[PDB]
């Protein structure tokens, strides 16, 4: 109200409204789902078009051979944060001959987002990210909020109507975590999860975006006729 | 440093600081540019609210940027000096590196670029100045006349006016300037320029300045008497 | 962090007033009365040592300060602002003059430097004006004795005699009646003590009054002998006893 | 005084075929009269069907290869996983090298692969980034021993057709990958005999449309 | 190394040898010593190979930006000066460059500028740069006329490089010929010096000192 | 640019069937003065890596602190710091190799030759060299300074190529290392009798041996040697 | 007042949303992508008859294979064009090749959100970036001041955009010829323009693989306008 | 953060005016009147000190008239402290020019420089403008005797006769009425003092309330002399012109 003019101002109840408004941009964004087993991790993203002449905005970005994310909210902010992740993954490989742990990647994203919430002149990031990866401790899924909060999960969803997919994953938890050594079934579970967030529209061939990373699987994004198999 | 964003968008998509800079131009004395077949004439209004002025030393309204290009303006006088200095430096820099003097369009594009820069740089306000830039490209006999404004947009004109009551003199020029047959001589071009200012000026005395620019760096400012002869001949034809 | 106040805090109001300067002058008006009187063979500057508490040792608080061996200063208004201005004035006398010309600055030029510092606090980004008016008395070879007033705006004026602060209006009228161009230093000191008594409520003695003079060279205060051209400082702060002696002849 | 440079010996050889390219190099690493390693790989698969070797001062060599591999990675990120063509890689390496024009990578770089028409390509660089597409290029210690032999046996220089006596040149017939590998092996066998810094092992990377293949051969260890 | 360029009635002839040496060791016989800055401008390579290559393709980028901004072909004067001003900034750092910037525009006609790494920029009709420059100058000076045909001018440039290739130990390999016209340069082939020498010796009757 | 002041001589090492051995004497020389006699030049990092350093001792102590800091830093926000996300020999080496090359590129080198010996997570032997120039290389046997000239020839007689490594036991390897240290003591004027030896084995882990001495020395034959040519008495 | 980088309660940047309003006031620009080339057309909208309309430059070349049309505060586009041209030329210098149309567009869009308290405000201009590369063929992008760019088969920006976009919705199909696209841009420009469309107040351009980017002569466009009039009178 | 307290000194009003410049001009209108009059054989500078005191040391006092170099002087109207900042900068510019070209700075070049400094404070920096209007009286061998004025906007103009400070409307009308082109310095001296005598807000015009200066070629042969009048000399010229 009087305390939402900038990110450097607490409200009387201890809230940061600019951060909450940045969080609101994610809720307006298109739905994207993340889920994993013990061998693979999967991203599923509903891409959004401007109209029938336009392309469908890409949602998934590769960060390294073993890591990448999906976005919901301000796409240019995701580009800034994903670029930063690419650099940090790259720094780890070049300097230490070491693939960047997914948990450490989350810590770095948290700290980068935090600096934009405590200083004058800046603004919070207006995007949520779902980071998947396969490192020395197996498959991982992270949920990034521009408040700085990064959370390791078995499955989740962010964007508009993400609550339907999140409840489904909460029911299916005991099933999809056991889908080991079967990439296609794990993706099916993700495509079924994201279907719980659809209204009026359904998953078409240029609508659906899927990514996967696993034990012997580099982070690869599937678009176009490559996802028709799952429609 | 001072970094405050003074020029910003309003809810209706307007940048008020740029629009208020135009209001400063509206207040400035009227300037007019008319290009003939083999010349360009820059006319300028001098408000007669200031007498006891020393006209030898008082900053003249038309400024040479190089030997072949001139610049006149309407709006804040102090602001115009900064644009004129920058333009003059750039003109010499161009000669030094390209080994050829600036084209009138290039010089216009530069000045317009400076004006634009001041509409989205932090800590600065836009120039309260619109300019008329006239001359001839090196080894070219085609007349050139351009206009710039605070926003940084620029364009070429067969004839144009800026400043106070420029709506009235543009009205005159739009009905009196024929594109198929522009003022064929210096005389005709100067006459049409003086006529256009007489719609707005008041007394045709020391209130009208006229500068004629011809090809090959031939620039001359008309004196009071020379202009006074045009003023005399115009009204004697009008008494009919 | 970083000082993000890079804009002026003093600006022109619609009426043409610089508010912060006017308010600084109001703070000076509330300040304790100080005065200066110029004689033919010296200058005197004086003020009241308004002790904040009787437990406080008011001798440790110097309202009258040596700037150079031949220049002294007194103030009315905010003490802390004065103290830092004295530090800057002392330094600028060296950096912008003595380290260049090998001699101390003339009164008018040191005043000019102090005035410049005060002017800049009136225009520079993220600062308020100094809440003091200074009276600077001094002597130099080519200008003789002089007395200057410096205001928060950075404006300075030379005076024969003047007063600033609390009871300045009454004090200036008192000085107008008494001042002439034939006063000796002792006459000016006498007038200073008379003028200052009017604005002082409580105790009026050498312990509650601070008084200094710019007069003859004091070779006894030089600290060394052997150089004929060096004859000692013209600034001298009067002792508590010296003031009381002249209060009997009052 | 600290000398930031050193000489790790080694000899490399790039030959462009009609639809293939080979980049070979010995596996011996040395300083002065000592052997550091009898097997230290010097020719590297850099992705996008490009092979590279930066011979000379091994620290600068490793740094350059590392930075180029990194450039391939970021080329994919920035340009929608587009394949870096050999000509584009070559121009990119010029800028990497010239970037240190006043403190050069003390190496002679050679890259090999296929051009955008599928034909064999070899590019050769000097330490500060001047480069050219070449058919045949030896680099390093025994380059002066190998190049004249290649001029004679690959380009048939000074060879004329018997009976014509200098009037008709020996025609420049295309060599197979098996033929090139024979000349590479004989080049390195001969270089090993007469150059003290050449020996131990020979590693050859062969580039075709099918990808990158490796071959290793023993060289004399004295 | 031997590079030359000369102005004539039909435009400009640019001729260069092909040899690169490191001491006595002949590093290459197939070096491209003409840099195709763009379809209308040519530069020659002498001194530092990298310095010439790098900064003259950089020059091509500046020329392209100029014509995008100004909607007009850059003059040879302006193009050469961009390069000379650049290398002058680096003066003292150790750049090694001796080049002819060659072009043919409407306003200038055929124009050649000699540009140097110590900042020299000279307009001229005939320039010759490299270890074998003196030999090529001899043939050029004694046979040059403004009214040479394109055919004879091309041969003169070829013959002058051959003269240098023969005598100068650090010149040879092959001769590259270019003819610069107002509508752009035209490449006139690579000519092996070995084969060219015997051909010229027989047809011309020159080099009687050499047994063939 | 500097010059080394207090220096450590050879570091020697080799691979064997189940791991690596590394050794270095305990001397810190000051030119020809054998100044410091209790200098540890093998520095263990965790339980899987030993970094052996020769050259400038002040730079060695700096590197030692970098490695100590590396262990602290790795443990930060790392629940698997003592398991899957522990420091590998390859991580430690690549970090040092980066630092060495960066420092030489600023013309301010760490005046050292370094051998990182260890065993990787998968049981693979790690043995790689890096020096003040940032030059790196790997070999079945590695040695710095004098060791390169005298130890390598002896150690290469045990493991001459990659295929000899599985045939070489820890007893044969240690015996070869210990003999090489004796040979270096005979022939290197900047060596000492006292040394340290570290074994990193994929089964038995890190065994660090301090206060070892060169023994079984041959000197008796010196009694018969008289004069420099013609002298009989 | 309030930060330039402030979020609204709806989660939108005020300044970006306001710059979009300025673009709505701009003159109409239309792009149509076909398999034979991409056509770019603009409304010139001269403020007076004394303004020489061929000095109005709202269609611009970025490289031989990339063109660009603008709508809104057109003075803001000049630094965006400069950056685009530099990016195109720089990439050719580094890689000895043409830059991808998408990569060029992405490079331009990276400038967009570099504002705060960098430039003091977002750009008040939208761009239609049209081009060709070997990997993705003929492409048309819409670059906004939000930093977002969408690829389009056809797109209209400016004051007549929603009416024009509805028209483009009906008219575009994947088998359009270059000639059909030219007439289609002219037809829709004529529909949404205040003044009557002719060769002096409207401009056409195209990008083809063979000839690259070309701005059409007024004589060439005048013929296409006459061809348009006759085919509309044909039924 | 800090934005909250920023007055934004360098912005246009909806009418296209610079707030702070306009308000600085309002400030200057309350300053003592300064008058410059240019004659064929010299220039006159006359200025009124603001309501003074009998204890003010006039002979060492300077608030209105300042020397920039041997050829150029200024009359000040506004904040004296602001004026001295600019005056010192102008003095340095004159010397920089003299060092560079080995010739005295032409009057207009100095005036343009100071005016450009004033302009800068109206367009960038976020600082308040200088609340000062100058009258420049100077001589150079190109244009001879010149009068200029500059104000907080950084705009400057040339004049035959001009006033700044208080009652400029009344003063300018009086000057416009009695000024003629063939006028001489002694006539201009009288006009200036008569104009101040009529426009002053004080009861009477006396020597202690005035500062006076002349720039004459009344320096022995082809050279120029500046004369800052002493208190006694101002008293004499007041009697000579018949005002006291
Ligand atoms: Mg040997």
């Amino acid at each position: 109200n009087n305390y939402d003019g900038d990110t450097v101002t607490f409200s009387p109840t201890g809230r940061l409204f600019q951060v909450e408004y940045a969080l609101e941009a994610i809720k307006q964004g298109s739905v994207t789902v993340g889920l994993r087993s013990n061998t693979h991790a999967v991203l599923v993203a509903l891409k959004r078009n401007a109209d029938e002449l336009s392309s469908y905005q890409k949602k998934i970005i590769k960060c390294d051979e073993h890591m990448g994310l999906s976005l919901a909210g301000l796409a240019p902010d995701a580009r800034v944060l994903s670029n930063y992740l690419r650099q940090q993954c790259n720094y780890s490989s070049l300097v230490f001959n070491r693939k960047l742990a997914v948990e450490r990647a989350g810590h770095l994203l948290c700290d980068k987002a935090q600096k934009n919430t405590q200083s004058y002149g800046g603004r919070p990031y207006g995007v949520g990210l779902l980071i998947i990866g396969y490192d020395k401790s197996g498959a991982h899924l992270l949920e990034f909020q521009p408040s700085g909060n990064v959370t390791e999960l078995y499955g989740t969803a962010i964007g508009a109507r993400s609550q339907g997919a999140k409840t489904y994953l909460e029911r299916t938890l005991d099933t999809f975590i056991k889908i080991d050594g079967n990439p296609d079934e794990l993706i099916k579970a993700g495509v079924e999860a994201i279907s719980q967030s659809l209204r009026d529209e359904s998953l078409t061939v240029d609508n659906l975006s899927i990514a996967i990373v696993g034990k012997d699987t580099p982070f690869t994004i599937y678009d176009g006729e490559a996802v028709a198999k799952y429609i | 440093g001072y970094d405050r964003a003074l020029s910003i968008f309003s809810p209706d998509g307007h940048i008020f600081q740029v629009e208020y800079a135009l209001e400063a131009v509206k207040r400035g004395t009227c300037a007019v540019g008319v290009k003939g077949k083999n010349c360009v004439v820059l006319g300028c209004e001098r408000r007669s609210t200031l007498k006891l002025q020393d006209t030898r030393i008082t900053p003249s309204k038309v400024s040479k940027i190089d030997s072949h290009v001139v610049l006149s303006f309407s709006g804040l006088n102090a602001d115009s000096r900064i644009l004129i200095e920058k333009a003059r430096v750039e003109a010499q820099s161009h000669r030094l590196t390209l080994e050829d003097p600036v084209t009138v369009e290039y010089l216009t594009r530069y000045v317009a670029g400076v004006q634009q820069r001041y509409t989205q740089s932090g800590g600065v306000r836009p120039f309260g100045v619109s300019t008329l830039i006239a001359g001839f490209d090196p080894r070219d006999d085609e007349p050139k006349l351009y206009q710039t404004e605070p926003s940084g947009i620029y364009s070429s004109w067969s004839a144009q006016t800026i400043g106070r009551n420029s709506k009235t003199v543009r009205e005159f020029l739009e009905k009196n300037y024929d594109r198929k047959e522009p003022p064929a001589t210096v005389e005709e071009c100067v006459k049409l320029t003086v006529r256009s200012l007489l719609e707005v000026v008041q007394t045709g005395a020391k209130n009208i300045e006229i500068t004629v620019v011809k090809p090959d760096s031939d620039i001359v400012a008309l004196s009071s008497e020379e202009i006074n002869q045009y003023v005399t001949q115009i009204e004697q034809e009008k008494q009919e | 962090m970083t000082d993000r106040y890079s804009f002026s805090l003093t600006t022109f109001s619609p009426s043409g007033k610089l508010g912060q300067i006017d308010y600084a002058l109001t703070a000076v008006k509330q300040g304790v009365t100080s005065l200066g009187i110029k004689a033919t063979n010296g200058v005197v500057i004086a003020t009241e040592k308004k002790s904040s508490s009787p437990l406080a040792m008011s001798e440790t608080l110097s309202k009258v300060s040596l700037l150079t061996p031949d220049i002294g200063a007194v103030y009315s208004g905010m003490g802390p602002d004065y103290r830092v201005l004295v530090d800057k004035s002392r330094k600028v006398a060296h950096t912008s003059y003595k380290r260049i010309y090998g001699e101390y600055p003339p009164t008018k030029l040191l005043v000019s430097e102090v005035a410049k510092i005060m002017q800049e606090a009136t225009q520079s980004g993220g600062v308020r004006p100094f809440g003091v008016s200074l009276l600077i008395a001094g002597h130099d070879e080519f200008n003789g004795f002089s007395l200057y007033q410096v205001d928060p705006s950075g404006s300075y004026f030379p005076w024969k005699a003047t007063a600033i602060g609390k009871g300045s209006v009454a004090a200036k009228t008192f000085l107008e009646k008494r001042w002439n161009d034939e006063l000796e230093l002792e006459d000016a000191i006498h007038i200073a003590l008379l003028t200052l008594k009017e604005s002082v409520e409580g105790e009026f003695n050498g312990d509650t009054i601070e008084l200094a003079i710019i007069g003859d060279e004091n070779p006894d205060l030089l600290g060394y002998t052997g150089i004929p051209t060096d004859k000692g400082p013209r600034f001298r702060k009067l002792t508590s006893q010296e003031i009381n002696d002249r209060l009997e002849a009052l | 005084q600290f000398n930031p440079y050193g000489d790790n010996g080694g000899t490399i050889l790039g030959i462009a075929g009609e639809d293939f390219a080979v980049l070979a190099g010995d596996t011996r690493n040395i300083t002065d009269y000592s052997i550091n390693s009898r097997y230290e790989p010097k020719v590297f698969d850099c992705g996008d069907n490009i092979v590279m070797s930066a011979n000379g001062f091994a620290a600068d060599g490793d740094a350059l290869v590392k930075r180029f591999k990194n450039s391939v990675k970021w080329y994919h990120f920035d340009h929608n996983d587009k394949k870096l063509s050999i000509n584009s890689a070559a121009r990119n390496i010029q800028h990497l090298l010239y970037g240190k024009r006043f403190f050069p990578y003390y190496v002679h770089t050679i890259i090999a692969g296929l051009d955008e028409d599928g034909k064999g390509a070899v590019y050769s660089f000097d330490p500060v980034g001047s480069y050219e597409r070449e058919q045949c290029r030896a680099g390093g210690a025994a380059a002066s021993l190998i190049m004249p032999f290649l001029d004679n046996q690959v380009n048939f220089k000074n060879q004329y057709e018997p009976g014509t006596n200098g009037k008709v040149k020996k025609p420049l017939k295309y060599l197979s990958v098996e033929e090139v590998i024979k000349l590479v092996r004989d080049s390195f066998t001969s270089a090993t005999e007469r150059h003290i810094q050449v020996g131990d092992g020979l590693e050859i990377l062969i580039v075709t449309k099918d990808g990158v293949r490796k071959e290793f051969y023993e060289l004399k260890r004295d | 190394s031997t590079t030359l360029a000369f102005r004539f009635q039909g435009g400009i002839i640019v001729a260069v040898d092909s040899r690169a040496t490191a001491g006595n060791w002949v590093a290459s016989q197939t070096v491209k010593k003409v840099i195709e800055i763009n379809p209308f401008l040519l530069g020659t390579m002498a001194g530092g190979a990298a310095d010439c290559q790098f900064w003259e393709t950089w020059l091509g980028s500046q020329c392209r930006l100029h014509e995008l901004r100004e909607k007009e072909r850059i003059s040879v004067a302006a193009a050469s000066k961009i390069l000379s001003n650049l290398v002058y900034q680096y003066k003292g750092a150790g750049l090694s460059m001796g080049t002819m910037i060659c072009g043919y525009t409407r306003k200038e006609g055929p124009t050649i500028y000699y540009v140097d790494s110590d900042g020299t920029r000279l307009k001229g009709d005939i320039f010759c740069v490299g270890s074998g420059q003196t030999f090529a100058y001899g043939v050029l000076d004694s046979n040059y006329k403004w009214d040479l045909s394109v055919e004879d001018a091309l041969y003169l440039g070829k013959r002058s490089i051959l003269a240098a290739a023969h005598r100068d130990a650090y010149s040879g390999g092959s001769v590259n010929l270019y003819h610069v016209t107002e509508d752009g340069w035209i490449y006139h082939g690579n000519h092996d010096v070995g084969e060219l020498f015997w051909k010229v010796k027989e047809e011309e009757g020159s080099f009687n000192n050499v047994i063939g | 640019t500097q010059q080394p002041i207090v220096t450590g001589t050879s570091v020697i090492s080799m691979k064997y069937d189940n791991g690596v051995i590394i050794a270095a004497d305990n001397l810190g020389s000051y030119g020809s003065l054998l100044r410091f006699n209790g200098v540890e030049r093998l520095i263990p990092v965790g339980d899987n890596t030993v970094v052996g350093i020769s050259g400038d001792i002040s730079d060695m102590q700096h590197i030692e602190r970098l490695l100590k800091d590396l262990v602290t830093e790795n443990a930060y926000d790392n629940p698997l710091a003592d398991a899957e996300e522990a420091l590998e020999p390859s991580y430690i080496f690549e970090y040092l190799a980066t630092v060495m090359y960066q420092r030489r590129s600023k013309m301010n080198p760490l005046w050292n030759a370094i051998i990182v010996a260890g065993v990787q997570s998968n049981g693979d032997q790690f043995l790689r060299y890096v020096n003040l120039l940032g030059v790196t290389y790997s070999s079945p046997t590695l040695a710095t300074g004098f060791g390169a000239h005298m130890a390598n020839p002896l150690l290469r007689k045990v493991v001459d190529r990659e295929s000899d490594i599985p045939k070489t036991t820890v007893q044969v390897a240690e015996e070869a290392i210990v003999n090489a240290m004796r040979v270096l003591y005979y022939r290197d004027a900047r060596s000492s009798r006292n040394f340290s030896l570290a074994i990193i084995d994929k089964n038995t882990g890190l065994t660090f041996k301090k206060n070892l001495q060169v023994e079984n020395m041959k000197w008796d034959f010196a009694k018969d040697i008289k004069g420099y040519g013609t002298q009989k008495i | 007042d309030r930060g330039v980088s402030t979020f609204s309660p709806e989660g939108r940047l005020f300044q970006v949303e306001y710059s979009l309003e300025a673009i709505k006031l701009g003159s109409t620009a239309i792009g149509i992508a076909t398999k034979e080339g991409v056509v770019l057309g603009v409304e010139k909208r001269a403020t007076s008859p004394l303004l020489e309309s061929d000095s109005i430059e709202k269609i611009v070349e970025i490289d031989r294979h990339i063109g660009c049309a603008m709508s809104g505060l057109t003075a803001d586009a000049r630094s965006m064009i400069e950056h685009a041209r530099t990016a195109a030329v720089t990439h050719n210098l580094y890689y000895d090749e043409d830059i991808n149309v998408e990569s060029l567009t992405q490079s331009v869009c990276d400038l967009a959100l570099r504002f705060g308290e960098l430039m003091s405000r977002p750009f008040g201009v939208a761009l239609l970036i049209a081009g060709h590369d070997a990997d993705d063929g003929y492409q048309l992008f819409h670059a906004e001041p939000s930093g977002t760019f969408y690829r389009y088969n056809a797109k209209a920006i400016g004051s007549g955009s929603e009416g024009a976009q509805a028209e483009l919705l009906n008219e575009w199909h994947s088998s359009l010829t270059l000639k059909e696209a030219e007439l289609l841009v002219l037809k829709i420009l004529k529909q949404v323009m205040e003044e009557k469309l002719d060769e002096n107040n409207a401009q056409l351009s195209c990008i083809t693989k063979q000839d690259g980017f070309k701005i059409y002569d007024n004589e060439k466009t005048a013929e296409l306008i006459k061809e348009l009039k006759e085919k509309e009178a044909a039924e | 953060g800090s934005r909250r307290y920023d007055s934004r000194t360098t912005i246009f009003s909806p009418e296209g005016r610079l707030y702070q410049v306009e308000y600085a001009l309002e400030s200057i209108s309350h300053a003592g009147t300064a008058i410059g009059i240019m004659a064929s054989d010299g220039i006159v500078l006359a200025a009124e000190r603001k309501v003074t005191s009998t204890l003010l040391e006039q002979d060492t006092s300077t608030e209105k008239l300042y020397k920039l170099n041997d050829k150029i002087a200024v009359a000040v109207a506004g904040l004296t402290a602001d004026a001295e900042i600019l005056i010192n900068t102008a003095r340095i510019h004159a010397q920089n020019y003299l060092k560079t070209y080995n010739e005295d700075i032409p009057v207009e070049i100095l005036v343009r420089r100071l005016s450009d400094i004033k302009q800068g404070y109206t367009q960038h920096g976020g600082l308040r403008p200088f609340g000062v209007s100058f009258i420049y009286a100077g001589y150079d061998d190109r244009y001879g005797y010149q009068l200029y004025t500059s104000n907080p906007s950084g705009n400057y103009t040339g004049w035959k006769a001009i006033s700044v400070g208080a009652n400029t409307s009344a003063a300018q009308t009086l000057l416009q009425m009695d000024y003629k082109d063939d006028m001489k310095v002694d006539d201009a001296i009288e006009l200036a003092l008569k104009t101040l005598s009529k426009t002053t807000d004080s009861s009477a015009l006396t020597y202690d309330r005035l500062e006076f200066a002349t720039i004459r070629k009344g320096a022995n042969d082809g050279e120029v002399y500046q004369k800052i009048f002493k208190p006694q000399e101002i008293k004499d010229i007041l009697v000579k012109t018949g005002i006291t």
